């Protein structure tokens, strides 16, 4: 019952710029025996099990940059990168260890914040394989866009679909630092059999206009 | 490193009961502890357990037929043996864990205590 | 080298039982406490439970408490978690770590997955490159790995080689309670005609392992 809040949940910065991320403790969690603050911090990066950076509020792991600072006593305290890196890209997460339950924050993704990127979008007719099968499956990929916040529609004979599609977002390119997203939208065969224009109308800050890509089945 | 014990090195039980405080170089206030009790020179049989809390709450188990009671106090912990055996005249040792705060640590072995019940 | 790898995790039955187990070498195992992480698929960590370097103290969280079990063999430097009683809640994926001051080192995770669907292998298609998935002189390929349970699954292109434009998708949950993921590789479009692309699914939960040649359309 001792609850970790961090702010902000998400936090978008520039290369080599500065990055702050603060962890409210519900109790103070400073022993007043030895005044050391039980407080750690963790980086995780995508589909990898967590690292520690830093312990007792302050104190700094062994083989972490200079760049990472902790600070901060009793319920307020904070998570400093100075000069934010590509490899620096994780979420962290705040954790109390002075008493059991061990108790984690919530989380904040840390991002870079780049020039804005357009995507290339491309679309995938369903296989003549998966159309064996019973089913159609429509693809739309955007590719190595910035930022994350992309809308994709699905017109299928110049009509809106709705909860037949699901957006798929990978982690920033350790290259471009780009997202790639991939919609797709599912039918029966029957279904797919019925309608001609399949298309997806993208809309993203680095376009000035919504680009569409479509396909008529059997072209 | 390891939590150091001081516990004296003989105590006479009179009617049956004695007061054996374990003397630790470690701030128990405030902790989640462990501390043990064992006797004979092999360590084999556990007479008393007593659980600490961070609320500086304890938790006294007696499992081996002893009549154990426990009070804490800053760097110790004290045990209160009654009802004991003439027959149990032993060297007793005192043993602690600490999990929180963190670290995790251990005593280094204690020379004992040498416990007359008349 | 510290490692720590746990195993143990995959698909249960709700009310059932499971048992977890994190095999520890390069420290001395017994000198050091060790805890039981979890986190559910895209949420954050949740502390499990925690045990003495010797046993003697074990701690439970809230949600676990008079379900799961912490225990741990010292002389074979393994720590093990008995999961009873199991809800779909507890679905997650299960790390062991090391603790120091703070968790100082954790394992990869073994994954738990609490569901009364069974196991299905996934059905893979190809996503041919045609003029249609041609622009700005760049062309996209890819595979579509449909209807499988439970995760994950493992996609490469040319047995491992190719990494290059690649772009493997987080899988999504289906209304069907089965999941589907894709994965893309962008090419420049002149490349078309010198250059094979096979991906290659791996589902071991189902034992299936699928090369899919992606030809042009
Ligand atoms: C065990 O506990 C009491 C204390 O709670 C013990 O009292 C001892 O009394 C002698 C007499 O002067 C003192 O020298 C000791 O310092 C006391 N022990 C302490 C404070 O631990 C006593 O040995 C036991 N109880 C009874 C009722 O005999
Ligand atoms: C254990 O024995 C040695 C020799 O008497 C002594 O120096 C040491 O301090 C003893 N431990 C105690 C009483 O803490
Ligand atoms: C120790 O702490 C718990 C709460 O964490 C409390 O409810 C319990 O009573 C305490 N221990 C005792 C007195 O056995
Ligand atoms: C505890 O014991 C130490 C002696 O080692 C003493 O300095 C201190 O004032 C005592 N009080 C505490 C910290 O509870
Ligand atoms: C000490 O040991 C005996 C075991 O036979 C125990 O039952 C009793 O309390 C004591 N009596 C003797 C024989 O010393
Ligand atoms: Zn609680
Ligand atoms: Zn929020
Ligand atoms: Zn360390
Ligand atoms: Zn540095
Ligand atoms: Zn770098
Ligand atoms: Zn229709
Ligand atoms: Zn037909
Ligand atoms: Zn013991
Ligand atoms: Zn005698
Ligand atoms: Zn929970
Ligand atoms: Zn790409
Ligand atoms: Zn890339
Ligand atoms: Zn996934």
């Amino acid at each position: 019952d001792i609850v970790m809040t961090q702010s902000p949940d998400s936090l978008a910065v520039s290369l080599g710029e500065r990055a702050t991320i603060n962890c409210k403790s519900s109790q103070s969690v400073l022993y007043s025996s030895n005044n050391k603050n039980y407080l750690a911090w963790y980086q995780q990066k995508p589909g990898q099990p967590p690292k520690l950076l830093i312990y007792w509020a302050s104190t700094r792991e062994s083989g972490v940059p200079d760049r990472f600072s902790g600070s901060g006593s009793g319920t307020d305290f904070t998570l400093t990168i100075s000069s934010l890196q590509a490899e620096d890209v994780a979420v962290y997460y705040c954790q109390q260890n002075l008493r059991p339950p061990e108790t984690f924050g919530q989380g904040t993704k840390v991002e870079i914040k780049r020039t804005v990127a357009a995507p290339s979008v491309f679309i995938f007719p369903p296989s003549d394989e998966q159309l064996k099968s019973g089913t159609a499956s429509v693809v739309c990929l955007l590719n190595n866009f910035y930022p994350r916040e992309a809308k994709v529609q699905w017109k299928v004979d110049n009509a809106l679909q709705s909860g037949n599609s699901q957006e798929s977002v990978t982690e920033q390119d350790s290259k471009d630092s780009t997202y790639s997203l991939s919609s797709t939208l599912t039918l029966s065969k029957a279904d797919y059999e019925k309608h001609k224009v399949y298309a997806c109308e993208v809309t993203h800050q680095g376009l000035s206009s919504p680009v569409t890509k479509s396909f008529n089945r059997g072209e | 490193n390891k939590i150091l014990v001081k516990q004296s090195p003989m105590l006479v039980a009179y009617d049956n009961a004695v007061n054996l405080s374990c003397k630790y170089s470690y701030n128990l206030f405030s902790r989640e502890f462990r501390a043990s009790l064992h006797k004979g020179l092999d360590s084999a049989v556990e007479v008393c357990v007593v659980y600490g809390n961070y609320s500086q709450q304890l938790q006294v188990y007696s499992k081996t037929g002893f009549n154990c009671d426990g009070k804490l106090g800053n760097e110790s912990v004290t045990f209160y043996l009654q009802n004991l055996y003439v027959n149990q005249t032993d060297i007793y040792f005192c043993k602690i864990e600490v999990m929180y705060p963190p670290p995790y640590l251990d005593n280094e072995k204690s020379n004992g205590t040498i416990i007359h019940v008349k | 080298e510290v490692q720590l790898l746990e195993s143990g995790g995959g698909l249960v039955q709700p009310g059932g039982s499971l048992r977890l187990s994190c095999a520890a070498s390069g420290f001395t195992f017994s000198s050091y406490a060790m805890s039981w992480v979890r986190q559910a698929p895209g949420k954050g960590l949740e502390w499990v439970s925690a045990i003495s370097g010797s046993g003697g103290s074990t701690y439970y969280a809230d949600s676990v408490k008079g379900r799961f079990t912490i225990s741990r063999d010292n002389s074979k430097n393994t720590l093990y978690l008995q999961m009873n009683s199991l809800r779909a809640e507890d679905t997650a994926v299960y790390y062991c770590a090391k603790s120091y001051g703070a968790f100082d080192y954790w394992g990869q995770g073994t994954l738990v997955t609490v569901s009364s669907a069974s196991t299905k292998g996934p059905s893979v298609f190809p996503l041919a490159p045609s003029s249609k998935s041609t622009s700005g002189g760049t062309a996209a390929l890819g595979c579509l790995v449909k209807d499988y349970f439970p995760e994950p699954v493992t996609v490469s292109w040319n047995s491992g080689a190719l990494t290059s434009g690649v772009h493997t998708f987080p899988a999504v949950l289906q209304s069907s309670g089965l999941y589907s993921l894709s994965s893309v590789v962008t090419v420049p479009s002149s490349s078309l005609g010198t250059q094979t692309y096979i991906c290659n699914v791996n589902h071991k939960p189902s034992n299936t392992k699928v090369d899919k040649r992606v030809e042009p359309k």
